[PDB]
């Protein structure tokens, strides 16, 4: 109190009040996983359908930062489409001054930066989403990085961002990531995703799939139809 | 409390009260009602009289020949809001002969109305939109709200009293997309009279429709043009 | 310390409108013009559920207190008592009473038994703009 | 609650910095103008200087042009910084435009100029009231802090605005202003109403009809007021 | 009036600019210095005293040289002290660039001040918590003088700010004749430090400079420890 | 709910049980409460 | 939350704007009707001392040759608003050799009036009547400081606004003529109006489809007064 | 032409040489004629 | 520690106050829910009276959606009222 | 309160900003100006006299603005320097424009109205500085003006501000003669009033600077009087007062 | 008194910016702890390397940045504060690289550092940054050279110097160290750190827990050691 108004004012005990309450305001997101494969990276995001007017795939929370990029928002949604468009405009602007696709660790960085210069200032907030940059090449393997409100920004194995954080966690951490190809991680996201989600309280919800890989080419594209539906039987199929 | 005065404060309980008074704010206007076939996106709105003999205020404004909205919220945000699109399509209309997309349009509208959710100065556009819109992709309903979340709908109403309407849609959603134009026309207007109170009832006067379709550009009927529309409505039970 | 013994009082007053040992058939009236420094628990509304708010009276509220409080007046049948009700925006009925009253005085005051319209509008001078604000009528140029 | 900002409007719609504006004005001398048929008359509550103060920089019957005159109440650095800018437009307008500038699009300036003042915050507003006087046909104009600018037959401003009004609505007849002298008489005993001292604290400005300026030396108004003793001894 | 201890642009009842005040209170909470012109010239000397043996004695350098024949010496806070240096700097190449003659030590006191005094005319900015206590040499003649956050400059022939200020200048008066010698001057600031200076006076705890007829100068720590060791 | 119940409990409502009537001075709160007292029609306590 | 045009409230209103029609209230009455023969409009000069000159008063000004315009409430924003009308129908003259509808000269004005927050000041205080005759025939329309505006077929602002429409509403119908509806407009000033009524204390205007000229009535006044 | 470059020059690395309190490089000196001199695209 | 009722603590907590009442089985509970911020249980069954005596005042047989609205409006003593800068 | 900004008007219509500057200009050292037939001229008390202060500038409070123009100054130091650098450049603007030195009287206003800018623009304090005017030109002769933090301007014969200015002030109403005064009879009237005014006795030279303006061949020198001729000045003055003390 | 603390170009009546103090604070937010030895020939820097999670990379999780091939930092405090101080340093060192020919020595990079945070303190737009930076290079003539840079804009040269939460009782056990003295060779100095962070934390420091990067005379580029060397240095510690 106090202490807590602005961005820019250092709490006695020395924390930057403002963007803790935006990490808490992240927490109350519904869970989104990324998980790095021997080959790859498959993004799995539960979307709560908080009215069935909505059309399938509104409110999508992957994003196609570039051709290779892919990113896993969780938190405020018109937060995540404005960072959306800052990465962007950030790898397209690396395309059109080094003439190759932009790296995901300086993408992250880069835009951990943009992150970070809205939690200084008194005239803006922080950020209130923390999303996930997920991408893969030949000559970079497979990498993925997380960016929390703070602009905080370091490469995971294999993470979760949201409500079911922990829990998600701890299922993720039984899983020997550096070996299977991420055809085989796709149907562990979705149950993984499945058992996390409290269907008592979060209602219906949508399981969004997306890869970026070997298999891919290289490309971060939405899972085709068919293995979302083997995913998806896959996570049914462990009620017990 | 004390962190509901600015749109740049974050609430202890990672909340953004600002946002949620434009949200609020919605709710001041009257009900409009967006729904698409697989043919058509129609949208009918109530107009709202300020007096017994002042004219009904427009609730449904024209943005380019194949996109069009309905206001519920601050008339100065709304026209803002209109203009910003109007002047969006006539761009894209310049640069690449081909009508804008309803879907980056509206991508453009969250990334314009999400600067002031964040940026002191300037408080959020207190104005939910319906985007009424037919392009290469099938027609669309979007839903654009202050706090710059817009929802791709399949058939969605905001403004006052539209929670019954929103029941309505659900409850007669799997109906819409093998609907004509007609049918789909009636299906809106019931669902906007069911935000009506008991006495009140649809008439011409306090009506308004927006229809894009196939081969049918954006185009509103007011007064008398909402009469066709009107006629052989099933009364309300009572 | 602060009060306590009114506080005590208060709490007992709290606990006989509602929780253990229902209240019963007891419909309770409060009355205060200035709500804000209660009690949060008197407020919550399980002891004071409906919270009727009294508000300054609009224009065709405040034409029906003038002819409620004028009725018994001597007053003229052409006083145009929609005209005194715009004279006083912000006025509860109060002063709606306090414009009669002192109409009245000012038809005594000149021998008159009849109480015309000027000194209606002589009273409402007096009662709402003699001590309304500061706001001259050289300052009261900047509207027109 | 709501008078710490010039932008806020009080639930009653009350502007409440502008309005407080207008109490510098009334803390300024009384400052009269009227117009005649052939002449526009001023007469300024000259309140007495220290014994050592040169009264030459205490002015308060400014002219903003050859054909326009103007005497203010309220403070007296924002009536210079008025004053100045006032002679600037006015002098711009000639360059624009052949013809003089009329004495009510000088007013016309006046009023945006105080009223963009009063329209943005961290910026005081101008805390005078202006009478501008001049022939295009005598006008007589008023200014207000607020922005605002009226036409007036007659006016006093300052300290003495209700007495000296009060005094000049019947006052200002047909044959009042029917001479020249019966003008200049009129705003002297309009002055002397308020100013009760008599003579030296009466300054009166008086522009004729395609004429100069004149400040009335204290000699031709102490006949002007002996003139009126003589013809209020008629009493008795 | 603790309601008018906040805005910079914002007089007091009683007419005070408080945060200025508050400012040369900072600097009376600074580290001891002293500065005293003698015949000969100026000495300005300063207390660099660090918390512990880990602090690089020599890496950072408290009185510092502005022109060949200017030097200035601070009490205050640390990290303005490099700005006005800075600045001091920069104006000071600025009035060769123009004038082809190095900048007259009255003439670039009296712009380091208007500097000192920009940053005491806004909201939002604050004033330059230091005091800079500045030598040269012109004419064949010493200046001394101390410009202040205020922006007011004086011409202070033997002064000392700082920590136990009072303490320095009542020691001064006494041992301070206006006819003394550069010698005599460092004699004397090294004992005015010593009134104000807890611990054994390191060769390392200690920095004087010199404003001469050559110039400025920056004694060496073997000078200084020759001159602690001639009055100790 | 004195003087016609019927008219909830056949709803299933139950009827608050408590009113604070708040606003300006002179607005008409105590007039109100004397109108009340005035056809109560049951027991009336003027607490002081 | 009733302290800036950019902070909004639980409720979500902007507790600001509702103050600008407060402000609106303390004006003076001005009565407008459109009929089928033109456009009336009326107003309460409310004169303040004889010695001020009445045709100081601008009430009524001349937005162009065929649109008339009222205002309510503060004389600078009132004024700031009418030369914006002014202007605007000079350039769409300018730039399209035809006379502005006076639909888009509300607009205008109403564009003007919703920059009252958008840069990164405060609303105009005052409600225009903007009365006149266009391609489409006679026309009324009313404007707030929100910026929104909407075609009134009669329309009452400023002071006494509640009982004037009220009034308004039991004696207008469609089919009203001119003369009839001046008759309406001057009774109804009559009896919304504290000082007694004559050729002083009010300000009339009117256009005609044929005879845009004469927006004024000058010493005719008293003509339709005593024959009320 | 020469003389107001050499002196700027000459100016700028004093202030960095007094910045430093080291010996100023001819590198230096070089580095800020030469961008300096090509700013003004040879007009100098 | 007893909270402040959560979003689905204050839909049920309506539920089980509505269940006495001749509720239309067309009110979305959980839209009140998020309409009712910050209210206590005592707020949430103030909510369903009021509805249910507003009910009552429109000369209705069973409460709607708009009445548990309008009674949310009521319990914190707000009037809506139709603005004419929102239309 | 309506003091915290210096665009608030009180409800009275009083700016309390510039009323505390006015006010707080009383805290500023005092300095007085008397005009008299071919002469004018300006004393100042030294305030601050230590011991160890060096006094290198010898005009710490009496200024040359132009060739024929003077200013004291009372007030904050850094606002007075401001100011009276100010002053300079618009002088010297003038001089520059017209080829003509700048006539006294506006070149006072040209600096009022700036400090007039001060108290009306949002987020500037308002320059707490007053200071006199002492000049000649070819319209008016010699000419003093008294200025304010304000803004506010206006000619004076004889004047004074700072530490007891109404005591001072009341003393040159006393003792002054208008049209039949000179320089001589000017110089004894500062130092008795200065005397008077100074709560410390004897008036010691070295906490008085007095500066004279008088025309010389179409020359309008500006004189700052050395030390020697203010002891003799005192000395003056206590003879006075002891032939003065015969009446006992 | 504590009323003046709510922004930083406040003094407080006793003068004090309390802003800049609650930065300080901060600084041992980060939960880690940083110390670097300046040796005869060397300069060496150790840091905590903390991964609560067997999800994250353990090689991003780097704390050690190269600010340029011959000039190291490593940081302590908010992680993204630090970062954006790192590449700040980084431009500063390519735009000194570019205007002078010549690599800019640590002084400088610390120097301008401090006066950027110091241009943040003094003008209220920016909130300090809250990591404190400690540079390690070897500027010729001079030899190894440490310093360190704080929020407040106090770059200082150090001997031996510590950061983070243990930072008062490293440096006392520094002070203990560097008095004594004796031949500060490389290996010596790596001891002096290690044993510094040990003791400070009383951890066994496996290998994996720990970042060392260090910066030699014979080559002085900025090399951050692999987690067999720190192996190495442990057991030859331990012995
Ligand atoms: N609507 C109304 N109609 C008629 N008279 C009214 C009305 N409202 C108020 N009054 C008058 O106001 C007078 C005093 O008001 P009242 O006693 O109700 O005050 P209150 O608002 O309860 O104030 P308090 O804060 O002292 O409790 C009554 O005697 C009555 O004549
Ligand atoms: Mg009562």
């Amino acid at each position: 109190t106090g202490y807590d108004l602005s961005a820019s004012t250092f709490s006695p005990d020395g924390r930057v009040f403002q963007v803790e309450y935006a990490m808490k305001a992240v927490e109350n997101s519904s869970t989104a996983i990324g998980i790095r494969c021997k080959d790859g990276v498959v993004f799995g995001v539960e979307k709560l359908v908080l009215s069935k007017l909505y059309e399938e795939g509104s409110n999508k929370r992957l994003f196609n930062v570039d051709r290779h990029v892919g990113m896993a928002v969780a938190g405020l949604l018109a937060d995540a489409r404005s960072l959306a468009d800052i990465a962007r405009e950030e790898a397209s602007n690396f395309r059109s001054n080094f003439g190759y696709n932009i790296p995901l660790k300086h993408l992250a960085d880069r835009v951990a930066m943009y992150v970070h210069a809205y939690t200084l200032y008194s005239a803006v907030r922080p950020f209130g989403c923390s999303f996930m940059l997920g991408s893969y090449s030949v000559n970079d393997g497979a990498q993925l990085y997380m960016i929390d409100p703070s602009g905080v920004s370091y490469g995971y194995w294999g993470c979760a961002i949201g409500k079911a954080r922990q829990a998600a966690k701890t299922e993720i951490e039984k899983l020997q990531m550096k070996e299977m190809t991420c055809r085989d991680i796709v149907k562990e996201v979705a149950k993984i995703i499945y058992i996390v989600h409290d269907e008592v309280k979060d209602k219906a919800f949508e399981l969004e799939l997306s890869w970026v890989g070997e298999l891919t080419n290289g490309r971060h594209e939405i899972v085709p139809k068919d293995i979302r539906e083997e995913a998806e039987k896959y996570a049914k199929e462990s009620l017990k | 409390n004390q962190y509901d005065n600015d749109v740049t404060v974050w609430s202890p309980q990672g909340r953004i009260h600002q946002i949620e008074y434009a949200m609020e704010a919605v709710k001041q206007g009257s009900a409009t009602v967006g729904l698409k076939s697989k043919t058509h996106a129609v949208l009918v709105a109530l107009k709202r009289a300020q007096s017994e003999l002042a004219a009904h205020q427009k609730k449904i404004l024209h943005v380019d020949n194949h996109i069009g909205i309905s206001i519920a919220g601050l008339t100065a945000d709304a026209r803002l809001l209109c203009n910003f699109m109007r002047q969006e399509c006539l761009d894209s209309r310049f640069v690449f002969d081909r009508p804008l997309p309803v879907s980056r349009l509206v991508s453009l509208i969250g990334s314009k109305t999400q600067i002031p959710t964040q940026r002191y100065g300037r408080r959020p556009y207190g104005v939910g939109l319906l985007i009424a819109g037919y392009d290469d992709m099938g027609p669309h309903i979007f839903q654009t709200c202050p706090s710059a979340n817009y929802f791709d709908c399949r058939a969605m109403s905001i403004g006052a009293r539209s929670q019954s309407a929103r029941t309505y849609l659900e409850r007669h959603m799997s109906e819409f997309m093998e609907c004509n134009l007609n049918e789909l026309v009636k299906h809106g207007l019931r669902a906007l009279r069911e935000t009506l109170p008991a006495e009140q009832d649809l008439t011409t006067k306090n009506v308004s429709i927006g229809i894009v379709g196939k081969d049918l550009e954006f185009t509103i009927y007011d007064d008398d043009d909402v009469s066709p529309f009107l006629e052989g409505l099933e009364e309300r039970p009572q | 310390g602060g009060d306590n013994e009114v506080q005590r009082t208060m709490l007992e007053l709290i606990n006989q409108l509602d929780g253990f040992d229902p209240r019963g058939n007891i419909k309770v009236l409060m009355a205060t013009n200035r709500p804000d420094t209660l009690d949060p628990a008197l407020m919550r509304p399980g002891r004071l559920d409906r919270k009727i708010e009294f508000s300054l009276p609009d224009l065709e509220g405040r034409t029906h207190i003038f002819k409620i409080h004028a009725r018994s007046m001597s007053v003229e049948r052409d006083i145009r008592f929609e005209l005194l009700a715009r004279l006083c925006p912000n006025s509860t009925g109060a002063e709606i009473r306090s414009v009669c009253t002192e109409a009245g005085m000012f038809a005594i005051r000149a021998r008159r038994k009849i109480a015309t319209e000027k000194d209606f509008l002589e009273a409402v001078n007096k009662v709402i703009k003699s001590y309304a604000k500061f706001s001259a009528t050289p300052r009261y140029m900047t509207y027109n | 609650s709501y008078d710490r900002a010039i932008t806020v409007f009080s639930p009653d719609g009350h502007l409440f910095q502008v309005e407080y504006a207008q109490e510098a004005v009334k803390k300024g001398s009384t400052a009269v103008g009227v117009r005649g048929r052939d002449i526009v008359v001023l007469g300024v509550e000259k309140k007495s200087v220290a014994k050592l103060q040169d009264e030459r920089t205490v002015r308060k019957i400014c002219a903003l042009d050859d054909n326009v005159c103007m005497a203010f109440a309220g403070l007296t650095a924002d009536a210079r910084i008025v004053i100045n800018r006032a002679r600037v437009e006015c002098q711009s307008h000639r360059l624009t435009v052949e013809d003089p500038v009329t004495v009510e699009y000088i007013t016309r300036y006046i009023a945006s100029l105080k009223q963009r003042y009063t329209q943005s915050n961290g910026r005081r507003p101008f805390g005078i009231s202006a009478l501008i006087v001049g022939f295009d046909t005598p006008r007589l104009y008023q200014t207000d802090p607020s922005g605002t600018y009226h036409a007036w037959k007659a006016n006093a401003i300052g300290r003495g605005a209700k007495s000296v009004r009060e005094f000049l609505e019947k006052n200002y007849t047909d044959e009042a202003i029917e001479t020249d002298d019966l003008t200049i008489k009129l705003v002297i005993k309009a002055l002397l109403e308020v100013v009760q001292s008599g003579g030296k604290n009466i300054e009166l400005a008086v522009m004729r009809r395609d004429q100069s300026l004149k400040i009335l030396n204290p000699e031709e108004i102490e006949k002007y007021v002996a003139e009126i003793e003589k013809e209020k001894e008629e009493n008795e | 009036e603790r309601g008018y201890s906040f805005s910079l642009t914002t007089f007091s009842p009683s007419g005070k600019l408080v945060q200025i005040e508050y400012a040369l209170a900072a600097v009376a909470g600074g580290a001891p210095s002293v500065g005293i012109k003698a015949a000969n010239g100026v000495v300005l000397a300063t207390e660099k005293k660090q918390k512990s043996i880990l602090y690089d004695e020599r890496s950072v350098h408290k009185v510092e040289p502005i022109t060949k024949h200017i030097g200035l010496v601070y009490s205050g806070m640390g990290p303005d002290y490099r700005v006005l240096v800075h600045r001091a700097r920069k104006l000071a190449q600025q009035y060769y660039l123009v004038y082809q003659e190095p900048i007259p030590t009255a003439q670039l006191v009296q712009r380091v001040a208007s500097v000192m005094q920009e940053y005491t005319q806004s909201g939002g900015v604050r004033p330059f918590g230091v005091s800079l206590l500045i030598c040269g040499w012109n004419e064949g003649r010493p200046y001394l003088f101390q410009s202040d956050p205020s922006g007011a400059y004086f011409a202070w022939k033997a002064t000392a700010m700082g920590k136990n200020y009072v303490n320095g200048k009542t020691f001064l008066e006494k041992r301070y004749n206006e006819d003394l010698e550069l010698e005599d001057a460092i004699h004397t600031a090294i004992l005015t430090l010593k009134e104000s200076f807890e611990g054994q006076m390191t060769e390392d705890n200690i920095e004087v400079g010199i404003c001469n007829e050559a110039g400025f100068r920056r004694l060496t720590p073997t000078e200084v420890k020759d001159y602690l060791a001639a009055i100790a | 709910p004195l003087l016609h119940p019927e008219r909830f409990v056949n709803l299933g409502i139950e009827p608050p049980k408590g009113v604070l009537l708040f606003g300006p001075p002179g607005t008409g709160k105590t007039l109100c409460a004397r109108a009340v007292a005035n056809r109560t029609d049951a027991c009336f306590i003027r607490v002081i | 939350y009733d302290r800036g045009v950019n902070t909004f409230s639980p409720e979500g209103r902007l507790f600001q704007v509702e103050y600008a029609i407060e402000a609106i209230k303390l004006g003076s009455t001005a009565i407008g009707i459109q009929t089928s023969e033109g456009v009336c409009l009326a107003v309460e000069k409310r004169i303040t001392s004889p010695l001020m000159e009445p045709s100081s008063i601008e009430k009524i000004v001349e937005i162009d040759a065929h649109i008339g315009c009222a205002m309510s409430g503060l004389i600078a924003d009132a004024k700031t608003l009418i030369d914006k009308a002014r202007v605007e129908t000079q350039n769409h003259w300018f730039t399209y050799n035809e006379t502005m509808t006076v639909e888009s000269v509300t607009q205008a004005v109403s564009n003007l009036a919703l920059q009252f927050g958008e840069e990164d000041s405060r609303p105009f205080g005052v409600a225009l009547l903007f009365g006149g005759v266009d391609e489409k025939g006679p026309q009324l329309f009313h404007m707030d400081p929100s910026g929104t505006f909407v075609q009134c077929d009669a329309r009452a602002i400023g002071s006494a606004s509640e009982g004037a429409q009220s009034s308004l509403q039991e004696v207008y119908h469609k089919s009203m003529t001119l003369k009839e509806a001046i008759k309406s407009s001057l009774i109804i000033l009559k009896q919304v109006m504290e000082e007694k009524l004559n050729a002083t204390n009010i300000e009339l205007a009117t256009v005609q489809p044929g005879q845009n000229f004469h927006m004024f009535t000058k010493e005719e006044l008293e003509e339709v007064i005593k024959d009320i | 032409d020469t003389d107001m470059t050499t002196q700027l020059i000459s100016s700028n690395l004093e202030l960095h040489s007094l910045s430093t309190g080291r010996l100023p490089r001819v590198v230096t000196a070089n580095r800020m004629l030469k961008q300096m001199l090509f700013r003004y695209q040879g007009y100098i | 520690e007893f909270p402040m009722p959560n979003e689905e603590a204050r839909a049920r907590i309506m539920q089980i106050h509505s269940r006495k009442m001749n509720v239309s089985p067309d009110v979305n509970y959980e839209e009140l829910a998020r309409c009712t911020d910050d209210f206590n249980g005592a707020q949430c069954k103030a909510v369903c009276v009021e509805a249910g005596m507003i009910a009552l005042r429109r000369g209705a047989t069973e409460l709607t959606h708009e009445d548990y609205m309008e009674g949310i409006l009521e319990v914190q003593a707000k009037k809506k009222a139709n603005l004419q800068y929102y239309a | 309160r309506y003091d915290s900004r210096t665009t608030i008007f009180s409800p009275e219509g009083r700016l309390y900003q510039v009323e505390y500057a006015m006010e707080a200009i009383g805290h500023a050292g005092t300095c007085l100006g008397i005009l008299a037939n071919d002469g004018v001229l300006l004393a100042a008390e030294r305030r601050n006299i230590h011991k160890l202060l060096d006094e290198v500038f010898f005009s710490e409070k009496i200024y040359k603005l132009n060739e024929d123009m003077a200013c004291s100054v009372a007030g904050i130091t850094s606002d007075a320097n401001v100011l009276t650098n100010e002053l300079r450049l618009i002088a010297q603007r003038y001089l520059l424009q017209y080829q003509e030195p700048i006539p006294c009287e506006q070149l006072v206003t040209a600096l009022c109205d700036i400090k007039q800018a001060y108290t009306q623009f949002g987020g500037k304090r308002p320059f707490g500085v007053s200071l006199l005017y002492i000049g000649w030109d070819k319209h008016y002769g010699f000419q003093l003006y008294q200025s304010d933090p304000s803004g506010n301007y206006g000619g004076w014969k004889a004047t004074c501000i700072g530490n007891n200015s109404a005591a001072a002030v009341s003393m040159l109403k006393q003792d002054y003669k208008e049209g039949e005064m000179t320089l001589k009879s000017a110089l004894a009237l500062a130092i008795k009033v200065l005397n008077k005014t100074m709560d410390v006795s004897k008036l010691s030279a070295e906490k008085v600077e007095i500066a004279t303006l008088t025309r010389e061949n179409g020359k309008t020198v500006i004189r700052v009087l050395k030390q020697k001729e203010v002891e003799q000045l005192i000395k003056k003055h206590e003879e006075e007062e002891a032939k003065a003390e015969r009446e006992k | 008194s504590a009323g003046f603390d709510r922004h930083i170009t406040i003094f407080s009546p006793e003068g004090r910016l309390y802003q800049v103090e609650y930065a300080f604070k901060a600084i041992n937010q980060g939960g880690l702890t940083s110390v670097a030895v300046r040796g005869k020939d060397c300069a060496v820097i150790v840091t905590q390397k903390k991964v609560p999670d067997k999800l994250l990379d353990s090689s991003t999780v780097t704390h050690l940045f190269k600010i340029t091939e011959n000039i190291g930092c490593v940081m302590t405090g908010m992680t993204a504060d630090s970062r954006s101080q790192v590449q700040r340093a980084r431009y500063e060192a390519a735009n000194w690289k570019y205007k002078y020919g010549y690599e800019i020595p640590v002084d400088m990079l610390c120097k301008r550092i401090a006066d950027i945070s110091q241009v943040y303190t003094q003008n209220a737009e920016m909130r300090p940054l809250g990591c404190c930076m400690i540079l390690i290079g070897i500027d010729e003539e001079q030899g190894p050279q440490v310093y360190k840079c704080d929020p407040a804009g106090y770059y200082c040269g150090f001997k031996a110097t510590a950061a983070g939460v243990k930072q008062t009782e490293s440096t006392s056990f520094l002070e203990k160290k560097v008095k004594k003295k004796f031949d500060w060779t490389f290996e010596q100095t790596v001891e002096t750190a290690i044993t510094c962070l040990s003791t400070v934390l009383s951890i066994d420091f496996k290998p994996s827990e720990i970042e060392v990067g260090v910066v030699t005379v014979e080559n002085p580029k900025f090399r951050i050691l692999t987690e067999a060397e720190i192996d190495a240095h442990l057991v030859a510690l331990a012995e």
